[PDB]
């Protein structure tokens, strides 16, 4: 398996910015994409942005250019830079590792909370 | 895209729109299997029972650990992101066998914690234990409610023999099982709100992870499907009626399932899939390339179908399309407006094509319909294409090709002599 | 594609009324006989039955827990459903779904398509 | 017709002339299963487990009624002979679809019927009940005999998984039935003077008229065959041998059974038929027309057989025919009036026919047996119609044909340049 | 014999060399099933179960006795070496039937032991006895256990009940069994150190010798395989990854399994044989005859090598071989030394092989592996062999040349004209 | 199913004459043929005469121009005229009905004993 | 079945000779072939001789041309004439019996023992 | 195409004796082991077993009911099966069917085929 | 082709030592994860575990009907296995056997391969 651990969630200000990061640990040479999936409340996951091994990275049609992903592999982190953040964007976020088997790994979820404004 | 109006007029008959979810990622979980029940050791009963029983489990975990033992041996840096899995090791191993190890040297940190619990599912009386990490003990229910209370009611030698025939059928539920492997099997053995959700979750593949030859036990993951709806992607199925030319019945041999996505069409292999009443799920796509001229057909250019004779009849003669009838009316007795007006059609028209414009009532074969008024059903066509389904029928056609060949050599051979 | 819309839910003071409405897309459903019905979930717990109604001839079904108190009720013309709650009570605040699916549409496990939910909230 | 005589000349061996019964009317019968047992409303025992249970059973009723209700929306005066059964619905629907929409609509009358006795099994505690249309409650006996005296004897807690057992027991024998189906199965669950008319009864498909998902209830139409021996049909078993052509081994790929009805010559495919000692017992006329190069060899043109190649040792050598043996003596060692003296068979001759006339003991690989006296056992031939089974086979030969081709249009395009 | 090496070069990789072990030879012992259980004379209960299911065991012991009846009606002196085995009866046996005659005549001594036995089984109350000669009665261990307790503790009416429900699971495990037939299901009723040898006994088909209509029996012979080991012998399995052809995937069409036996090079059948870890065992040699073409091919003459489409995604794209990877790098990303940096290959070759001399780290679609030091892995190919699977396939492609055909002879027509 | 009712049964002088009626009800508009059926003591059933809803009729060779069969629609009734009655004719008469999917349906059975003459 | 009995093993001084023979009862009409196997201590059967029905005769390596076997019919006898007995003939002797259908029967089995000389 | 056709029945005086004859088209049968026998068969009962022959051997076979009353008999020239019944009793009366079968042909499931039976009434 | 070729067995005086050799041409072996072991059979009995060793990690493995006696070890540059026997009891003659196997090779139904056996004679 792969082990998934948040941080960085809380409370911001609309307009802000929030830098989430997760740590993977695990066979993670398996993994073929790490990135972040969002619930808002009352609906299914969707997708935020996902990260190869290679670097190629996808986003959804939310974030396209609006957030941006990373890695550092030396030390198995990924992070989510949250930038013009709108009202609508607060949800619980979770990290995920997909393998090239198809297997699936969640996070135990931070949730980001935007103020009314 | 399919054209489903001209495709009546050969017989084909395009329905049921159904969309497609395939299980495009997998969460798992891990089962541990401990196939030796524990008896409590103050009476030493069942001993010769067990081993008996352990003789005839070496039929069954034996194979399964060489199988598991090929996978190991196919990968001799890992734990870092784009880091290394392993060395190729001497031998041959096809895609699908690359998959299997690799998906073993991702369950390695599992089985580091499985051998921790394994310690204490030894000792334990408990028939299902979790630490999740599920593990079952194969009689333990039994063993606990029946046997334990026997020993002081009948004494040591009774109840030897009613252990003895528990296990033997527990045996023989396992070989059906173990002699790839489905949960529902598993499932079977150990007893969202959409039904057909739960029934394609049964049919994904356990994958084996260990056996242990000392203490009997089989690590199984279990994989449960997240399952994604595609966008743009319908699943028709397709029937083809008789077809008259010169009072001979043909048909369009096309494949039972075709599949649009977008400008795609193509066939559909759904025997893996669940059918759901509005969706197929599927474990993967069931998509494949037709022949250039099946797909031509499909796409309205339909004297480019081909056809075949009908054999049996398994080929229906007559369908209800569309608040109407599309029948061979040469075979079948098509009548109009009361069963004594039989509807003809020529001998050079393969179908007939009945509306409700034209008849209120539709009697097949003496079975009177009323055609229904808010049905949406609405030239010489020429089937070069005849095609044979009998390796006999094309070997004997061919022949006849090779003996024509030959004879046409000899015309050039003496057509040469006078030149 | 069949869709179910539901509408009407909100904070509601004990012992008032509420009217919840449902809109429904039917015309690609594939078949002509079935139920349509209401059903509520608390956050920990499976979705009860409320009600169901038959599309065709407007039998109403509904639990012990609730006669008398609500009422389920169609207009075929319109392809809606509507529940009308009486008599609130604090127990009744959960997320309430329309469905459509089989006879009796006594249980969850019978429906065809679900509803986004409606959160109704019930306060002393 | 079949000139047995002369087929036995190309190993052809044609035997076994059975007649045929074809089941063209069936009496209907109704049966409800009423899937949830009753336990004594003094106690309230079992409630828990039941409710599991049922959980189980939408797994397999709920994909009941979807397939029960397909069929009913086919069909949207009656009651009238020669009257309109109903509308055509929006759709598309087979002759195969129509025919069970319209039994369907025969069994209304007894639908109404069926929903009163519904209503006594409801409290009933008998297992088995008739009102004819017969009742069956599914685990009722066991629990009158055993869970009843239990909760006296033993108390509700330790009862309640006594039932649970019993109820996942009575679940896997449904999902084997029910996830067409033969009345074999149900009769399975629930426990004239020909053997073979017995097994035929169960072959035949039961037909499902009602799925309550309230009461959880199946009721099934069970369909009883009345046989009729067909005049002037007679069904033969056809076995090929191999056949010598210059040290190469051949055989004649016909079909395993063939048919006479009349002139009518052609195959049957008995595969759904009950084979008796002296007739087949079949659901519906077994009978394929052949290519037109097996027919005229089944009437005695032997030149015009098709064979193939021996590509394995599934094919014999050698029969016993009419009190003597046809084989091909080059591979097999024929002998005659003893182990020493060898028959020979010129190489241009397929198959030897050894009769009581030549041989009075006759010796296969030293197997000696003596020709029957009683026996009835009595040219060039050539086999141009080569014929290969295998589409890779018969791929490379097409290939081989084209590109003759392209050569013989080669020396067209030149000596239409000279001239 | 195999040219493993060129045959990468076409994505055909042969792999695991297996022996072979044959049961050239057989030891026989009978076993007699008495299916009727014998409860206690002096109480008389269960009959009228006992008479139930009577009943239902004549709808298998007949069906039995008229195939056994049909094999002893084959053959109509003996006793000596190198004697005459009987009279040829009027009929047609093929082979297979003579050879199963014959083995009943051998089993001749036999029977007149077994029926001597019969007299003994039938008033005893054991249910197993050997006299070897074993015999079994059915349900006879829980009579003596169950039933003839029950009827002090519970009274006669109360347990024939229990009696009748035994019979009936017993007589459902019969009809899986009898309704050839393998030593595996008889050996599941009544419950060297190689378990692969020992699974292959158990796929040894019975012979059923007698079936006694009288008393309710059934006397098998039970085979035991005496295994050698076939010198010279070796089979292999064979996978073939796809080919690409100017960006179009193609593939050999190879068989599954091959075989070698010094020269003799073909397919291997083993579909009943036992794969163990190092040999395969076999009822009978598994071998047949190839095309030319593929055994040329396998000879190493890769031009000959026939081709087809890949229409799914069963065929692999990659494999490893030998230590490094030999993969379609069209519509495979390989990699080498790291994932940025991608081997491509040129539209004019096939398959590209990837080895320790060249890349340290491959990576398969983002997979890195390291290659292996120690392994030993290693022209304008062009293979006009294309070949169709599927007969719609080549009678559409055998249309257009007899299409082209029917052109080349009117060209012949006209140019007579003017000659 | 389809309940049958037959009447008109009786004794009856050799060389006289019989009319048999057989009344139908249930789902008659998935019936394809009615007609009568015939068996002499300690024989099989034997077929006298049918009529399909298009009014198409056919018989037994015993039947044939001896005795016609016929139907009224409009109130589901099913008629056999006997006439010229042998001796041989004395038998249970069942009225039959027949489904498209060929099930079925059997009356009561009426008995025809004709004298000794 | 067959039975076979074995008769005149023993002791034996080496360089001499011996000669076995066994005697076969059942359906001997069925037996294809008839002749010796040999077990030395420790170690699997081997073939020494076989003589078909028809007289055709085939032996070990270790037999070719030292040993010889015969049959009489008549009275079903199957005979092995041991000659030039080497220190490593030293065995259990069984005669066997194999079917046209496969089946192999066994005799008993006899020693001979060779002297150390 | 087997056929077989009893003769000798009637009607007949208490103590009295009848003796029963049945003709069999045998060759047609695909098997030349087999037993010939008797079977009756009361308006309401299943038929019982009377008396069976094996054609062959010529062994004779009865239940108790009838031991020592009646007495089969072959005449394999013939193709012939007889039945002589001496002190005949009123519970005699019965159709009276030959039948061709499997040994022992014991119980009438056993049977290949049926001859169509005779009546024979015993009236005191 | 996996061959194994046992050495050292003999006649010893009871309370002696012997020590058994075993050569494996381990080469052709279809995995490289493998035990040896060492069984014995006296000639009425099934084979006896007797001991094992992880050709890769060293570990030794013994029945408590030996343990302290008997020491397995192994030299993976020889392909060679190795039991020594000390303080042997008349008990011990039997024909023993090495063998390659899964593990833990605690059985003899566990071994892919096995040698010839060799004869270890016990005598007071
Ligand atoms: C159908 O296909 C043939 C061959 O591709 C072509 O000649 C013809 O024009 C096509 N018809 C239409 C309507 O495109
Ligand atoms: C066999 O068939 C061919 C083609 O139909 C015909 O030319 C030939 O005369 C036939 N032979 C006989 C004997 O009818
Ligand atoms: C391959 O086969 C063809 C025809 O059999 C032959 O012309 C060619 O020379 C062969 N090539 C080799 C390398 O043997």
């Amino acid at each position: 398996e792969v082990q998934l651990v948040e941080s960085g969630g809380g409370l911001v200000q609309p307009g802000g910015s929030l830098r989430l990061s997760c740590s993977a640990s695990g066979s993670l040479s398996t993994i073929k994409a790490l990135g972040w999936y969002r619930r808002a409340p009352g609906r299914e996951r969707e997708l935020v942005a996902s990260i190869t091994s290679a670097g190629e990275t996808n986003y959804a049609d939310s974030a396209k250019g609006r957030f941006t992903v990373s890695t550092d592999n030396a030390k198995n982190t990924v992070d989510l830079r949250m930038n013009s953040l709108k009202p609508e964007d607060t949800a619980v976020y979770y990290c995920y590792a997909e393998s090239f088997v198809l297997n699936i790994y969640w996070g135990q979820g931070t949730q980001v909370t935007v103020s009314s404004g | 895209q399919i054209d489903i109006t001209k495709l009546q007029h050969v017989g084909v008959l395009v329905n049921s729109p159904k969309g497609m979810k395939i299980s495009q990622n997998f969460e798992t979980r891990y089962l541990i299997l401990s196939l030796i029940p524990k008896i409590e050791d103050s009476n030493s009963c069942g001993d010769q029972q067990i081993k008996q029983y352990k003789r005839l489990l070496d039929r069954l975990i034996i194979p399964l650990y060489d199988g598991l033992r090929l996978q190991k041996d196919v990968i001799v840096t890992e734990r870092f992101f784009g880091g290394v899995i392993g060395t190729i090791a001497l031998g041959v191993a096809t895609s699908a066998q690359i998959t299997a190890a690799v998906a073993l040297v991702e369950a390695k940190q599992a089985r580091s914690d499985i051998e921790k619990l394994k310690e204490a599912i030894r000792d334990t009386n408990k028939a299902v234990q979790s630490v999740l990490i599920v593990a079952i003990k194969s009689v333990q229910d039994y063993v606990n409610k029946e046997i334990v209370p026997c020993i002081a009611r009948l004494g040591c030698e009774a109840c030897g023999l009613l252990l003895g025939l528990a296990l033997d059928q527990h045996y023989s539920e396992l070989t059906n099982i173990f002699g790839g492997i489905k949960l529902q099997g598993i499932a079977s053995l150990y007893r969202k709100y959409d039904i057909y959700d739960l029934l394609f979750t049964e049919s994904i593949k356990v994958r084996v992870i260990d056996v242990d030859l000392n203490d009997y036990s089989i690590t199984l993951q279990v994989r449960l499907p997240l399952l994604t709806r595609l966008l743009n992607t319908q699943i028709y199925k397709v029937d083809s009626i008789s077809y008259n030319i010169q009072n001979r019945e043909w048909y369009i041999p096309l494949p039972s399932h075709i599949m649009t996505k977008g400008a795609f069409l193509g066939g559909a292999d759904v025997k893996e899939c669940i059918e759901a009443f509005s969706s197929y799920i599927c474990p993967s796509d069931p998509g494949f390339v037709l022949n250039h001229e099946m797909e031509s057909c499909l796409s309205g250019n339909i004297s480019q179908c081909p056809r075949t004779t009908v054999t049996s009849d398994i080929v229906p003669r007559y369908a209800f399309v569309n608040g109407g009838v599309v029948a061979n009316c040469i075979t079948t007795t098509c009548t109009c407006n009361g069963i004594g007006n039989r509807i003809n059609q020529p001998p050079d028209q393969g179908v007939k094509i009945i509306t409700h414009k034209e008849c209120n009532t539709i009697g097949i074969n003496g079975m009177l319909f009323n055609t229904n008024k808010e049905g949406t059903l609405a030239d010489d066509i020429t089937l070069n294409n005849s095609v044979a389904l009998n390796p006999i029928d094309i070997s004997i056609e061919l022949n006849k090709a090779k003996s024509d060949l030959e004879e046409s050599k000899e015309w050039i051979r003496r057509s040469n002599q006078k030149l | 594609e069949v869709q179910l819309v539901e509408s009407g839910g909100g904070l509601v003071r004990a012992g008032g009324s509420l009217r919840l409405s449902c809109a429904a897309s039917l015309r690609d459903l594939h078949t002509r006989t079935f139920y349509m019905g209401w059903f509520r979930q608390d956050p920990g717990k499976e979705r009860e039955f409320v009600a169901a109604i038959d599309w065709n001839t407007g039998a109403a079904s509904y639990p012990d827990s609730v006669k008398g108190r609500f009422t389920i009720s169609k207009d075929n013309a319109r392809n809606a459903v509507y529940l009308q709650m009486n008599n609130l009570k604090p127990e009744d605040t959960a997320v309430y779904y329309c469905a459509v699916g089989r006879p009796p549409l006594n249980r969850p496990t019978l429906a065809y398509y679900w509803g986004q939910g409606t959160q109704v909230t019930v306060s002393s």
